[PDB]
C-alpha cells in the first residue's frame, strides 16, 4: 500500500533555514518521480519542485528556484526538502506527492481534488 | 464540516471492515487448486477440442 | 563460345513474375492494404506482371538462342503491340501515381476527400485506353510494320514513330519531372518553415525514382526516336536499352513498396504470417 | 477532533492488518509447488473482423457465444456474427465518444456509453424498427468507465467522478449508489451470483459491494498505481486485478488479502485488461506492449504469448463457454484466438 | 436444407447492406476533421467557441471552411483529473491548447506555470505523442496592459527573465512596446523550450499571439489543420 509520511515544520522567523523529509515507504521508490506541493491558506494546491528517478535532473519554480533544495536517497527510500531563507510569504502547507505510473516523465499530481498518491502534509508557518 | 463528516463514515465502514468472518489462506489455495484440476477437462484453450467439431477451424 | 547469357535473362523474368505476383497477391489478401493510394501500385504490379508473362520471355529465349522470329507473321503483329501497350501503360501508371502524390500533397484537405476506388479505376482505365490507342494505327495500314518472314519489328515511318514516342514517353515523362520537382518544392518548403533559431532528405528518394526510371527508360526511347536517322546501330546496344527497360519493370516492386511506409511495415509480417 | 477519529482509522487499520498478517502461514506459490507446469501454449488467430473505422475500446461476449459488441470512437456500434464474420446491425451513435458497452443476458437490450456521461440503451427487439434508444440513464458527473447488466430492467454503471450507480432502466432512476473511491473508477466485474461485483479505481485499491445493500464489504490494497482491469475468479471466491504496475495480482475473497504476483524483469508496461479461461487456470491479460501474455494463475508463469496486433490491445474477452478469446485493439481489428 | 440456405442468404444481404452504409459513412469520416479544445478554466475559451458559432460531459461546435468541415470539442462536465480520459484524443487532427497570458484575492493561484506544466504533462504522454497541438497564447492586451503598468508577474515569477534577451527573429509588429514584445517572446520561449527538448520529430507545436475577439481564430486553425496533413503525407510517402 502506497503510504507517505511529511515530517518538519513549526513556526519559524523570516529567513529560517527549515528541513522537510518524506519517508516514502510501502513503494518502489526508485521508480517513481518524486515533486513536491505546497498550498498557502486560501489559494489552491501549487507545484513546488521535482526530481527525476535517480536524481540526475531536477527543477525548481521561479518562485522558489535557489532558496529551497530537492534531492532523494534511494538506500534510505526518504525524499528531502531544504528550506534556506524562508520568506513570510513561503508560508503554507507542504505536501510529498507522486505521480500514478512509473518510468514516465509526465505527473499529473497538482489535483485540486483528493489525490491518491500525495502525503498528508505538514504545515510550515514563516512570520516575525 | 466536510473533513470531519468524511472522516467519521470512514471509521464507522473501518469499524465493520474490522468484524468480518475468514478463512486461512492455505485453505483457500487448496481450494483454488481443487477448483482448477476438477474443472480443467472443460476447458478447450487448456485442453485442446478436437478440430472436427471446432465451429472456428 | 558458352555464354551465361541464358540463365541471366530467365532469371531476371522469373524475379519479375515472383515480385509482380507476391505484391499484387500480398495486397489481395493483406485486406488492409486495399486503400485508394494503393490501388494505383497495384495497377503497376499487374502491368509489370503482364510483361514479365506476355513480353520478356518470348524475347529473352528466341531473340538471345535463335536470334530470329520463328512464330510467323501473324505473331508478330501480337507481340509488337502488346510490347508497346503494356509499355505505355506501365509508364502512364507511374505518371498517373506522381500526379495522384502531387494533388495529395498540394491539396491535403480538399483532394483526399473525393480519393475513392471508382477514380483510381477510372484513371487506370483511361491509361490502359490510351496505352492501347497508340496500337491502332497499324492495325488500320497507316503504319505497317517492317516486319519480314524472319524478322520482327515496329515500324520505323516518321509520322507514326514520332506520334508514338512522345505520346509514351516525352509528355509522360515530363509530367512526372515537374511533379516531382513541385513535389519536391513543397517538401523542402514545409521542412524550412518548422524551424526555430533554437529556443533555448526527401531529395534522396526522388533522385531515386528518377534516376532509376530515366537510367532504364531514356536510352531507349532516344534510340527509337533516332532510330529513322540511319544514314544502322549495333545490335548488342539495342538490345541492351530494351532490356534496361524490361529492367525498369523488373525493380518497379523495390521503389513503390519500399518508399511507403504502411507497405514497408506492412510486409514485415509475413514472416510470422506464413507459418 | 479529527485527531481522535484519524487515530480509530489507523488503529482499525493496524488491526487489519495483524490479523491479515497471522493468517499467512503458507502462501498458494509455496503449496502449488507440487502442481504440474501447464507447459508452453500456442494459439493462432481464427476470425479477424474488420469494419471498424476507428479504435476499439471495448467489447462484450454473447451469453450464447455466437454475436459479439464492438464500440469505436467513429460513432459505431456493431454486432457481429462471430462464426460467420457477418455483421448483423451497425447502430450510428449520437456521441462519438463511448468507451464501454455490455450485451444484456437476454439479449433484448445493449449499452454504451464514454465522455458524453450518458448510458444509452439500445433496444435490437423492436417489432419494425431495426434498432432504436430506449432509455437515457443520465445522472453521473463524470465519463462511463464501465458498465454491466444484471437484468433486463437492472444495469450496473462506473464513472470517473468516483461513483458507482445502479440504473433502473424502465424509469432511469439510480436505485443505489456506492462511493468511497477517492479516485476514478475504472472497470466493474459482476460475480457469477450477480448479487456482488467488484469494482478497480485510480485509488490503487479494490473494493467489493453489494446491489441489494448498497455498502462496501471489504478493500483490497495490493496494487500500487491505477486498477485499468478486474475479473472475478471463476468460483466467484477470488478475482483478478490488472493495473498501470505491470503487475496482475490475485486476491481472494475469504483470504482477505493478495495470494499471487504475476511480474517479471523484462515487463514494465502497464496493463489494460484481464481475463479468466473457464478452468480458472490461465490469466489472459492485455498489455500496451501489442500483444498478451498468458499467465498460470496457480504457478504465476507465463504460457504464451498472443501477438499480431498493430496497437494497444484495448480490450479482451472470453466466451461464456470459454473455447475462444476475442482481443480488441486500437487498430480497430478484432482478432479471435483459439 | 432450406430452412439454413435462406437464413444465409438473408444474412448476406443484410451484410450487404450495412457494408454500403458503413461505406458511405466511410467517406462522411474521412472527409470530416475532428479537434480537441483544451486549456485552463479562466481562459477565453469560452469566448472563442462562442465567436466560432456565429450539464452534459461535452459539446460540439463544427464550422466549415473552404468547404472542408471541422469537428471542435469542447470538454464539459468532467472531473478535473484528465491523465485517463485526455488519452481518448489520440487521433484527433490538433490539439487547442489555449493559454491565457494576463501577467497580473485576484491573484487567487498562478496559473501561468499550472499551464506550462499541463503542456509539458501532454507533450510527453505516450499515446499523444503523435497528436500536433496549437498552442493559442490568448490575452495580449491585458499582458501588454500589466507590462505598461510595471506590475507584471513575468519579472518575479520567472528570474531568468532578467538575463532575457529578445530573439533576432522576433518579428512584433509596429508600435508594440518593446517591453510588450520581450514578455510575450518570453512566454513563448518558454513553451518552445518544453516543446522543442523532444528531439523524436513525432511532434510539432505551432505558437500563435491571438485575442479571443480576433476573427482570425479560425484561419489559423485552417491553415495548422492544412501543415499538419501535408506533414502527414510527406511522412508517408517517405519524404520525410
Ligand atoms: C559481335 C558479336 C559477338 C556481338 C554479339 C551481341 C551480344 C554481345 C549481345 C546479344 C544479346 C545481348 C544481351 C541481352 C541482355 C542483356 C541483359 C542486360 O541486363 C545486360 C546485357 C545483356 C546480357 C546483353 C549482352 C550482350 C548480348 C549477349
Ligand atoms: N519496348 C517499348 C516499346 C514502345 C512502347 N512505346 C513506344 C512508342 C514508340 C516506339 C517506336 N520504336 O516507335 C516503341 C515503343
Amino acid at each position: 500500500q502506497v503510504q507517505l509520511q511529511e515530517s518538519g515544520g513549526g513556526l519559524v522567523q523570516p529567513g529560517g533555514s527549515l528541513r522537510l523529509s518524506c519517508a516514502a515507504s510501502g513503494f518502489t521508490f526508485s521508480n517513481y518521480k518524486m515533486n513536491w506541493v505546497r498550498q498557502a491558506p486560501g489559494k489552491g494546491l501549487e507545484w513546488v519542485s521535482d526530481i527525476s528517478q535517480s536524481g540526475a535532473s531536477i527543477s525548481y519554480t521561479g518562485s522558489v528556484k535557489g532558496r529551497f533544495t530537492i534531492s532523494r536517497d534511494n538506500a534510505k527510500n526518504t525524499l528531502y526538502l531544504q528550506m534556506n531563507s524562508l520568506k513570510p510569504e513561503d508560508t503554507a502547507v507542504y505536501y510529498c506527492a507522486r505521480c500514478p505510473a512509473p518510468f514516465t516523465r509526465d505527473c499529473f499530481d497538482v489535483t485540486s481534488t483528493t489525490y491518491a498518491y500525495r502525503g498528508q502534509g505538514t504545515q510550515v508557518t514563516v512570520s516575525s | 464540516t466536510a473533513s470531519i463528516a468524511q472522516a467519521r463514515k470512514l471509521v464507522e465502514q473501518l469499524k465493520m471492515e474490522a468484524n468480518i468472518d475468514r478463512i486461512k489462506v492455505s485453505k483457500a489455495a487448496a481450494d483454488l487448486m481443487a477448483y482448477c484440476e476438477a474443472h480443467a477437462k472443460e476447458d478447450p484453450l487448456l485442453t485442446p477440442v478436437p478440430a472436427s467439431e471446432n465451429p472456428f477451424r | 563460345e558458352k555464354v551465361v547469357i541464358g540463365s541471366i535473362l530467365t532469371l531476371i523474368t522469373l524475379l519479375t513474375i515472383a515480385g509482380n505476383c507476391l505484391v499484387v497477391i500480398s495486397v489481395c489478401f493483406v485486406k488492409k492494404l486495399r486503400q485508394p493510394s494503393n490501388y494505383l501500385i497495384v495497377s503497376l504490379a499487374l502491368a509489370d506482371l503482364s510483361v514479365a508473362v506476355a513480353v520478356m520471355p518470348f524475347v529473352s529465349v528466341t531473340d538471345l538462342i535463335g536470334g530470329k522470329w520463328i512464330f510467323g507473321h501473324f505473331f508478330c503483329n501480337v507481340f509488337i503491340a502488346m510490347d508497346v501497350m503494356c509499355c505505355t501503360a506501365s509508364i502512364m501508371t507511374l505518371c498517373v501515381i506522381s500526379i495522384d502524390r502531387y494533388l495529395g500533397i498540394t491539396r491535403p484537405l480538399t483532394y483526399p476527400v473525393r480519393q475513392n476506388g471508382k477514380c483510381m479505376a477510372k484513371m487506370i482505365l483511361s491509361v490502359w485506353l490510351l496505352s492501347a490507342s497508340i496500337t491502332l494505327p497499324p492495325l488500320f495500314g497507316w503504319a505497317q510494320n517492317v516486319n519480314d518472314d524472319k524478322v520482327c519489328l515496329i515500324s520505323q515511318d516518321f509520322g507514326y514513330t514520332i506520334y508514338s514516342t512522345a505520346v509514351a514517353f516525352y509528355i509522360p515523362m515530363s509530367v512526372m519531372l515537374f511533379m516531382y520537382y513541385q513535389i519536391y518544392k513543397a517538401a523542402r518548403k514545409s521542412a524550412a518553415k518548422h524551424k526555430f533559431p533554437g529556443f533555448p532528405k526527401a531529395a534522396t528518394t526522388l533522385g531515386i525514382i528518377v534516376g532509376a526510371f530515366t537510367v532504364c527508360w531514356l536510352p531507349f526511347f532516344l534510340l527509337s526516336t533516332a532510330r529513322p536517322f540511319i544514314c544502322c546501330i549495333p545490335l548488342w546496344v539495342e538490345r541492351t536499352f530494351l532490356w534496361l527497360g524490361y529492367a525498369n519493370s523488373l525493380i518497379n516492386p523495390f521503389i513503390y513498396a519500399f518508399f511507403n511506409r504502411d507497405l514497408r511495415t506492412t510486409y514485415r509480417s509475413l514472416l510470422q504470417c506464413q507459418y | 477532533e479529527l485527531d481522535q477519529l484519524r487515530q480509530e482509522a489507523e488503529q482499525l487499520k493496524n488491526q487489519i492488518r495483524d490479523a491479515r498478517k497471522a493468517c499467512a502461514d503458507a502462501t498458494l506459490s509455496q503449496i502449488t509447488n507440487n502442481i504440474d507446469p501447464v507447459g508452453r501454449i500456442q494459439m493462432r488467430t481464427r476470425r479477424t473482423l474488420r469494419g471498424h473505422l476507428a479504435k476499439i475500446y471495448a467489447m462484450h461476449w454473447g451469453t450464447d457465444s455466437r454475436l459479439l459488441v464492438s464500440a469505436s470512437q467513429d460513432g459505431k456500434l456493431i454486432i457481429w456474427d462471430s462464426y460467420t464474420t457477418n455483421k448483423v446491425h451497425a447502430i450510428p451513435l449520437r456521441s462519438s465518444w463511448v468507451m464501454t458497452c455490455a450485451y444484456a443476458p437476454s439479449g433484448n437490450y445493449v449499452a454504451c456509453g464514454g465522455l458524453d456521461n450518458i448510458c444509452s440503451i439500445y433496444n435490437l427487439k423492436t417489432r419494425e424498427g431495426n434498432v432504436r434508444v430506449s432509455r437515457e440513464l443520465a445522472g453521473h458527473t463524470g465519463y462511463l468507465s464501465c458498465c454491466r447488466f444484471l437484468d433486463d430492467n437492472q444495469i450496473v454503471t462506473s464513472s470517473g467522478d468516483t461513483t458507482c450507480a445502479l440504473w433502473d432502466i424502465e424509469t432511469g432512476q439510480q436505485t443505489t449508489t456506492f462511493t468511497g473511491h477517492t479516485g476514478d473508477v475504472m472497470s466493474l466485474s459482476l460475480a457469477p451470483d450477480t448479487r456482488l461485483f467488484v469494482s478497480g479505481a485510480c485509488d490503487a485499491s479494490a473494493k467489493l459491494w453489494d446491489v441489494r445493500e448498497g455498502m462496501c464489504r471489504q478493500t483490497f490494497t495490493g496494487h500500487e498505481s491505477d486498477i485499468n482491469a478486474i475479473c472475478f475468479f471463476p468460483n466467484g471466491n477470488a478475482f483478478a486485478t490488472g493495473s498501470d504496475d505491470a503487475t496482475c495480482r490475485l486476491f481472494d475473497l475469504r483470504a482477505d488479502q493478495e495470494l499471487m504476483t504475476y511480474s517479471h524483469d523484462n515487463i514494465i508496461c502497464g496493463i489494460t485488461s484481464v481475463s479468466f479461461s473457464k478452468s480458472g487456470r490461465l490469466l489472459l491479460a492485455g498489455y500496451d506492449d501489442f500483444n498478451c501474455n498468458v499467465w498460470d494463475a496457480l504457478k504465476a508463469d507465463r504460457a504464451g504469448v498472443l501477438a499480431g496486433h498493430d496497437n494497444r490491445v484495448s480490450c479482451l474477452g472470453v466466451t461464456d463457454d470459454g473455447m475462444a478469446v476475442a482481443t480488441g485493439s486500437w487498430d480497430s481489428f478484432l482478432k479471435i484466438w483459439n | 436444407t432450406e430452412d439454413q440456405r435462406n437464413e444465409e442468404k438473408a444474412q448476406r444481404e443484410a451484410n450487404k447492406k450495412i457494408e454500403k452504409q458503413l461505406q458511405k459513412d466511410k467517406q462522411v469520416y474521412r472527409a470530416t476533421h475532428r479537434l480537441l479544445l483544451l486549456g485552463a478554466g479562466e481562459s477565453g475559451k469560452n469566448t472563442i467557441v462562442k465567436q466560432m458559432r456565429i450539464t452534459s460531459g461535452i459539446f460540439e461546435t463544427k464550422f466549415q471552411v473552404d468547404k472542408v468541415n471541422f469537428h471542435m470539442f469542447d470538454v464539459g462536465a468532467q472531473r478535473d483529473e484528465r491523465r485517463k480520459w485526455i488519452q481518448c484524443f489520440n487521433d484527433v487532427t490538433a490539439i487547442i491548447f489555449v493559454v491565457a497570458s494576463s501577467s497580473y484575492e485576484d491573484n487567487q493561484t498562478n496559473r501561468l506555470q499550472a499551464a506550462l506544466k499541463l503542456f509539458d504533462s501532454i507533450w510527453n504522454n505516450k499515446w499523444l505523442r503523435d497528436t500536433s497541438v496549437i498552442l493559442f497564447l490568448n490575452k495580449q492586451d491585458l499582458l501588454a496592459e500589466k507590462v505598461l503598468a510595471g506590475k507584471s508577474k513575468i519579472e518575479d515569477y520567472f528570474p531568468e527573465f532578467a538575463r532575457y534577451t529578445t530573439p533576432e527573429d522576433a518579428t512584433p509588429e509596429p508600435g508594440e512596446d518593446p517591453r510588450v514584445t520581450r514578455a510575450k517572446y518570453f512566454i513563448r520561449d518558454e513553451f518552445l523550450r518544453i516543446s522543442t527538448a523532444s528531439g523524436d520529430g513525432r511532434h510539432y507545436c505551432y505558437p500563435h499571439f491571438t485575442c479571443a475577439v480576433d476573427t482570425e481564430n479560425i484561419r489559423r486553425v485552417f491553415n495548422d489543420c492544412r501543415d499538419i496533413i501535408q506533414r502527414m503525407h510527406l511522412r508517408q510517402y517517405e519524404l520525410l
